[PDB]
């Protein structure tokens, strides 16, 4: 799960703060990203932490 | 009176000096230094130009 602004930074090649410390794609890598609205389950009105 | 081998002596630098002369191209890249490259643009990218 990241944020709404991330799911670019999951890409091979792409310098992020996640991308660098917590996921990295190989820059040949081959497959397919999913990204998807969850903000009925994954969050909650005083702060999902 | 030795114009023959001089020319072919001035060919053989004229050419090393051409080829020499094709490293400072950027042969439509952005730029023609390889470090500036790999220093400036992540590996996507870097690996086209």
């Amino acid at each position: 799960v990241i944020r709404g602004n991330e799911v670019s930074q999951i890409a091979p090649g792409q310098t992020g703060n996640i991308a660098d410390y917590n996921y990295k794609l190989p820059d040949d890598f081959t497959g397919c990203v999913i990204a998807w609205n969850s903000n009925k389950l994954d969050s909650k009105p005083s702060g999902n932490y | 009176a030795l114009g023959k081998l001089q020319d072919v002596v001035n060919h053989n630098a004229q050419a090393l000096n051409t080829l020499v002369k094709q490293l400072s191209s950027k042969f439509g890249a952005i730029s023609s230094v390889l470090n500036d490259i790999l220093s400036r643009l992540d590996p996507p990218e870097a690996e086209v130009q």
